């Protein structure tokens, strides 16, 4: 409910300032989500997907809104770039892109019942 | 101060409440929390539950009719408290409960125990120890009661399942931890209304002890399987809930909201009586079409949506 700052180096800068908890992922603090998130810097850092970044936090935390208090992820759309630009890079070590980052599960422009975060 | 809103309150619950008095702002929201789902359960029926009163004055003499409606309402508040207790307990901060810390068996084998296992057995002992400090009168309505009251306990044991988080690299399901835990509690509400539904009707049997008369209850019709510890029973029947009670059974359908698409009880026909109904049309003021905008913010415009509100005559 409450908009709180965002703390987590990773997701300072990258468009929204605000963020709320428990995201989806029931992180209760945002130094909990944050000590998954970074996990992936080594990601961010090789720039596999220019997209990657603001993806992780869109779901790790999750854009907040005063004005608007529907849900708003990212679109499917900018997690299958960062999926298309990443995943090969995992495979070779032979680990399948994370299940918490499944793309089929969010939604497309033009969904009716909710909005999603892409640029256009 | 709490507990003097009880209305017959005896001196072994008064003790119960200052023994107690830690948790007792949890017994007190488990009760409020029951007949919240009960006025959910029944929210589009001729019998709403919003007769029901909230506080902790439920607890004491029971003399509402033995209706299948109160098996329902005495078993969900029940239920609300042994819920909310073990809730609260699971929370820390309370010197008397706490997380559930006795041994549990070795895992299965993904996991690791940990977290917080909430103890449903101490909330379901202090729902039990409060109700069973009333006194203690060989009434067929207090047989009931005692039937339903554990009824509505027992589930909360019953509904314990494991919950388990996810850590390890990047939330891996590979690094498990699991705790036993309740349900959202409107699992519970689901199931006792279901309880409800095939709720067992008995007749009244007395027979002597050395204080006095006792009276029993006895599965009306035999040929059924009897109810069981997790079954509702009742045995006076339900008043006609169409005209407002002058026995103050309950108010009538009146002005009670409809539902013109259902045939059901909450539809216009079935909830009204055959009586009319009224209708009146209202509109609100409402956001609708919302665009994102990159980035990162959302603009909405304002448009005014129009229903139809039909009222039982
Ligand atoms: C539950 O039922 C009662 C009455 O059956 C409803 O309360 C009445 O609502 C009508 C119309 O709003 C009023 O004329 C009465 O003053 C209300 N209060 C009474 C009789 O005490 C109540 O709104 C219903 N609630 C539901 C279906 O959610
Ligand atoms: C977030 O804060 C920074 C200042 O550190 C500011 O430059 C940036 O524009 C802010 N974002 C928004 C959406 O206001
Ligand atoms: C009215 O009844 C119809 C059909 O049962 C149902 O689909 C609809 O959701 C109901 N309206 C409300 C507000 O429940
Ligand atoms: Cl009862």
């Amino acid at each position: 409910l409450a908009c709180q700052e965002i703390t987590v180096p990773l997701c300072k800068g990258i468009g929204y300032n605000y963020t709320y908890m428990p995201n989806q992922f029931n992180h209760d603090t945002q130094d909990e989500a944050g000590l998954e998130v970074h996990q992936f810097w080594p990601l961010v850092e090789i720039q596999c997907s220019p997209d990657l970044k603001f993806f992780l936090c869109s779901m790790y935390t999750p854009i907040c809104l005063e004005d608007y208090k529907k849900p708003l992820p990212p679109c499917r759309s900018v997690c299958e770039r960062a999926k298309a630009g990443c995943a090969p890079l995992m495979r070779q070590y032979g680990f399948a892109w994370p299940d918490r980052m499944r793309c089929d599960r969010l939604p497309e422009q033009g969904n009716p019942d909710t909005l999603c975060m892409d640029y256009n | 101060l709490l507990c003097g809103s009880i209305p017959g309150l005896v001196p072994k619950q008064l003790r119960f409440c200052r023994n107690y008095i830690e948790i007792m702002p949890s017994v007190a929201e488990g009760v409020k929390l029951g007949i919240q789902e009960c006025q959910h359960q029944f929210r589009g029926r001729r019998w709403n539950c919003t007769t029901i009163d909230d506080s902790l004055a439920i607890f004491g003499p029971v003399l509402d009719k033995a209706t299948r409606e109160s098996a329902f309402v005495h078993a969900i508040a029940s239920a609300g408290v042994a819920f909310a207790v073990t809730r609260s307990c699971a929370e820390g901060t309370s010197t008397i409960c706490g997380c559930d810390s006795h041994h549990k068996g070795p895992p299965g084998e993904g996991w690791k125990w940990g977290g917080c296992s909430e103890d449903a057995d101490f909330g379901v002992l202090v729902s039990r120890e409060f109700a069973d400090a009333r006194e203690n009168r060989p009434d067929a309505r207090s047989a009931m009661n005692k039937h339903n009251n554990e009824a509505g306990r027992t589930t909360i044991l019953d509904h314990m399942h494991l919950k388990c988080k996810c850590h390890g690299l990047s939330g891996s399901c590979e690094v498990k931890t699991c705790w036993w835990a309740q349900p959202d509690f409107r699992a519970i509400g689901d199931f006792l209304k279901d309880k409800y539904d095939s709720a067992s009707e008995m007749v009244v049997e007395k027979h002597r002890e050395s204080r006095g008369w006792v009276e029993t209850l006895r599965a009306k019709y035999s040929l059924f399987k009897p109810p069981t510890e997790r079954d509702l029973v009742y045995y006076e029947n339900s008043p006609n809930f169409c005209e407002p009670n002058p026995e103050t059974g309950s108010f009538g359908t009146r002005d009670r909201t409809c539902n013109v698409t259902s045939h059901g009880i909450d539809g216009c026909d079935l909830l009204c009586c055959g009586r009319g109904h009224n209708t009146r049309t209202e509109k609100r003021k409402e956001k609708c079409h919302c665009i994102f905008h990159w980035c990162c913010y959302v603009s909405c415009q304002e448009c005014i949506r129009i229903y139809d509100v039909h009222t039982c005559k």
